[PDB]
């Protein structure tokens, strides 16, 4: 499978790392995905290019 | 945030919860961002549509 | 430009009409682009595929 | 719902947080979604890394 | 690397393993990765689902 | 269609070009669209960025 992540700027390298470390794990867990088969993508964005739920940054 | 997995038919509803659980929780810790904050979709599709190791899926 | 809405199944597709017509002028009168310039797509999924809030 | 838009780099600040306005406005009353689970994402390209209508920038 | 295709259904698995292979094959030559390395998802839609050149696809 | 393609940063312009005409081409190749409706997208990501069969770029 694949999971695609979008994020705001402002994590650490290590964190973003572990993120997707964890990402990796807990798909695994929960749908029965190897490890060798998932693939993760992580893109971060400036806030002002995000809306959640309507609102504007 | 915004999250998406692209993956095959025959997830449970059970499995598919235990996933959106998963990931918003993960994606939460890291982020700071409330779970509420953090949108998911599933996009099934059959094995043709999927191409891992350089071979189609069954 | 190129533009997808993920979004729960169930919207006519009168709906999806005027849907593409507004995120096309908006697109379009923003960037400048022609409309015949922006591509879209609707992928749609049942509940259970979504999380919103 | 939530609406990816990818467009060349290029715009001011205040043009894409106007087209974020409009994007949310726009589905809010062609679907009927509740702003509060609209959901939007502008990504910014060079016009390299982009072809519309098979054309090469 | 990562692909995926948005497209109208109606196409055959034939197809969609030509597709694949050109892809994988220019991606991988492009980027030096080898083809293992190369995710490829197709997501198919109805017509009423693309808008292309202005219009709304048929069926 | 719409072909969006995730690879590593590290890329010439002239490269990236090629490699979005090619795409062009196979598609239109195999699914037989028309170049024209031919939409493709070219996304460079950091190595660290991306995970391939579970792997964590150095480790």
């Amino acid at each position: 499978p694949f999971i695609e992540c979008h994020i705001a700027t402002g994590l650490s390298v290590a964190r973003k790392q572990q993120l997707i470390r964890d990402v990796i794990d807990v798909t695994n867990k929960s749908i029965g995905s190897d490890p060798k088969i998932i693939n993760v993508l992580l893109v971060e964005h400036a806030e002002a290019n995000m809306s959640i739920s309507g609102r504007i940054h | 945030p915004m999250i998406s997995c692209d993956m095959a038919y025959g997830r449970t509803d059970e499995q598919k919860r235990a996933l959106s659980a998963g990931l918003l929780r993960v994606i939460s810790e890291a982020t700071g961002e409330p779970r509420e904050n953090i949108f998911f979709v599933i996009r099934e599709g059959s094995g043709i549509n999927f191409v891992e190791h350089g071979e189609h899926l069954p």
